[PDB]
RNA sequence: AUGGACCGCCAGUGAUAAGUGGAAUGCCAUGUGGGCUGUCGAGCCCCACGCACGUGGGG
């Protein structure tokens, strides 16, 4: 993978922050299975001006218009087990379930958020979710190009011991929690 | 048909008329005095330079040679208002010294000490052309269309001859309206008979405020005059006066294409 | 020969002076004589026409009529009328020159500056811009074959309108009279 | 087409020379910003799976 501290300027909804993260990127691919999950990553880090982003990426991105006035840039290959390292992370917690009228929605609270997540994790790395426990988007116009929503984001955070080394890197690679194309999945990892 | 034309010409420190004093020619109007220019002199240096740019047109436009004698025809049908000052303005006092060349044992007993007045300001001039009278007398309405045509250039580039060397007065209008009527001819006089305050120039003030005459004048006496007019400023419209026009002498063009 | 006028509102401006006695006084000291003289400063406009016509009928040859202009037109650039000089040293070059070649009659660009500039701000470059524009809406206005052309000291902007620019006042100077 | 019509007040000009506003000067003496406090289930659509409890993919 590879890591870039970019930011983007004038964002007014959330699918034009999608876009704006394709439009930079040519070669686009994508190997899919039936049920698991797809193989960028994004994190929303400063939003009320412009909005400064962390994103993990496997294509290479160069500035565009309006971009900054620099191609930072880092690529990366990643991570001993037992060893303690930072994490980091916004997902949204869910239960779907049979609606009136199916629908993606202990169990809310500050546990069942914490039993979500270290259901996410599994036997990848053992970790602590900053518990949330509360973002709109509409289509620009577009065709074809989603509609309106509504949504809630939860980020979680610390060092997080990792059990099985591919497979917690398989899981920063692949993203955690739905909604990874407007601002969710990615997961932050530093020594201790 | 009268063609009539309006326009607002400002002029920098001059004395362009002066009194049987050295004072330049004054109009109390509106409560407030005010300089002016007055008709004949102004009107002098129209026919001066027409007569010299044409090469009897002069007697029929202007209506007599002042050194002929009269031939029958003594009004010119032509009528030129007095150019008086949209603002009230005060008499400027400007004290001078001619200076002795020769030096005695003594230093700066100057050769002249006097003062003159002078003064400055936006004169609102206008004029007046009886097109019907001035075909009917003149004969050959094409003479008449160059003659009436050249008549309105002189009358906008043209400035008197007065003090001109030590103040040099030569400037262009800042608006002229060329309204061609049928009905009768109206000069746009009273829209400065409260004369404008100062601080901050009057051009600008005295367009828009020309423009709300023109605006009354044509709600109260709907007419079928065809109107237009050329400005050295593109900041405001003004809808009253007409189709405005990119230039002067364009906008002479239309108007004189207009009378016939 | 236009009378030069500021192109912005200006207060008398009031120096209070005291020539001091040099001799002490045994006793009282005071000034010898005070008093106060007004002085002000400002970015004058100037203009100025020559009747080619009437200079080649009053010296007859139009060889010293061209001497006699570029020497007025370089005269009406370097002169200064040095009133108490001694005292303020006033001398300075002009900050923007523009010579036209007109052939159907002068036009003084007063106008453009009725409006009085309002300030807080260095007058000389919104001075050069306003007469610009001035000059660009009187060429539309009244359309002419001029040669024109200017020579400035500021190189923030090109002032398209006042014609070809030239490096120099003498190279301004000698190519509008070469061109008259 | 009006005691009117036609009709320039106008040619020229340095306001000049000379000039410290100068000497002296603490805004000083006094002061808590204090008490109170774990951050721990609707969400519009497409598709795949499902033990139709619910999982996951993408927008």
């Amino acid at each position: 993978t590879w890591l870039t501290k970019i930011v983007p300027d004038l964002f007014r909804t959330a699918g034009n922050l999608h876009r704006k993260l394709i439009r930079l990127s040519s070669d686009l691919g994508e190997e899919r299975i039936a049920n698991p999950r797809q193989q960028l990553l994004f994190r929303i880090e400063e939003t009320r001006n412009e909005l400064y982003l962390l994103v993990q990426s496997h294509s290479p991105l160069r500035v565009d218009r309006l971009g900054p006035g620099y191609h930072q840039m880092r690529n990366l290959d990643p991570l001993d087990k037992g060893s303690r390292v930072r994490y980091r992370i916004v997902a949204s917690p869910t239960k779907r379930l049979g609606r009136s009228e199916t629908q993606r929605l202990t169990w809310l609270r500050g546990a069942a958020a914490e039993e979500w997540w270290h259901s996410r994790a599994a036997a990848n790395g053992l970790e602590l979710l900053s518990t949330y426990a509360q973002d709109d988007v509409r289509d620009p116009g577009t065709a074809d190009r989603s509609r309106k929503i509504r949504h809630p984001a939860v980020r979680f955070d610390g060092e997080a011991v990792i059990s099985d080394v591919d497979a917690v890197r398989h899981a920063v690679l692949n993203g955690i929690g739905r909604g990874k194309s407007y601002g969710c999945g990615l997961l932050s990892l530093a020594l201790i | 048909t009268f063609v009539d034309i309006h326009a607002i010409q400002t002029l920098p420190y001059s004395n362009i008329n002066r009194d049987d004093l050295g004072s330049p020619k004054t109009v109390v109007y509106g409560g407030k005095e005010r300089t002016r220019v007055s008709s004949q002199s102004w009107k002098r240096a129209v026919r001066h330079e027409v007569e010299a740019r044409l090469g009897n047109v002069s007697v029929n436009l202007f209506g007599r040679m002042l050194a002929e004698l009269p031939s029958t025809e003594v009004d010119g049908a032509v009528q030129f208002a007095h150019a008086f000052t949209v603002h009230g303005t005060t008499v400027e006092v400007d004290f001078f010294t001619a200076v002795d060349d020769i030096p005695k044992e003594n230093d700066h007993g100057s050769g002249h000490m006097n003062a003159g007045q002078f003064s400055a300001g936006t004169f609102y001039r206008y004029a007046n052309v009886n097109l019907d009278r001035l075909v009917e007398n003149t004969g050959d309405a094409q003479t008449a269309r160059t003659a009436v045509a050249e008549f309105l250039r002189a009358f906008l580039s043209t400035v008197p001859s007065g003090k001109q060397n030590a103040t040099a007065a030569m400037t262009l209008p800042d608006l002229v309206h060329i309204a061609v009527r049928f009905d009768r001819p109206i000069s746009f006089a009273p829209a400065f008979e409260t004369a404008l305050y100062g601080s901050d120039g009057y051009t600008l003030r005295a367009c828009q405020e020309l423009n709300n005459y023109a605006e009354r004048l044509r709600e109260v006496w709907p007419d079928d005059a065809i109107r237009g007019y050329a400005t050295v400023e593109n900041k405001t419209d003004l809808a009253a006066l007409g189709e405005r026009y990119d230039s002067y002498p364009a906008l002479i063009d239309a108007m004189v294409a207009a009378a016939f």
